[PDB]
């Protein structure tokens, strides 16, 4: 699954 | 749900404290999928797991691809207003 921190 | 707005405030060394699925190549919004304890989103309260963001800081991102998303949530400064939607 596609998740990113920002 | 409601829209609200909500505002972070940030340091220049920190990140906005979320992690952040969905976009345009996977059929739904931007959805906040965790909230990191201490960082900014934390500090304001009123965001949720869950939440769609529909913009911020007057960037609209309801059509926007994953990474663009990831590109101007990361180019925010300072006080930065969150446009969201519990879904």
């Amino acid at each position: 699954r596609r998740e990113t921190q920002v | 749900g409601p829209i609200r707005k909500v505002l972070l405030l940030k340091e220049d060394h920190e990140g906005l404290g979320i992690s952040i699925t969905g976009g345009k190549e996977h059929g739904v919004p931007i959805l906040i999928s965790e909230i990191h304890p201490g960082q900014p989103a934390d500090r304001a309260g009123g965001l949720h797991v869950g939440d769609a963001i529909l913009a911020v800081n007057g960037v609209n991102l309801r059509d926007t691809k994953h990474k663009e998303a990831v590109t101007i949530l990361s180019q925010q400064r300072g006080e930065i207003e969150f446009e969201v939607v519990y879904v």
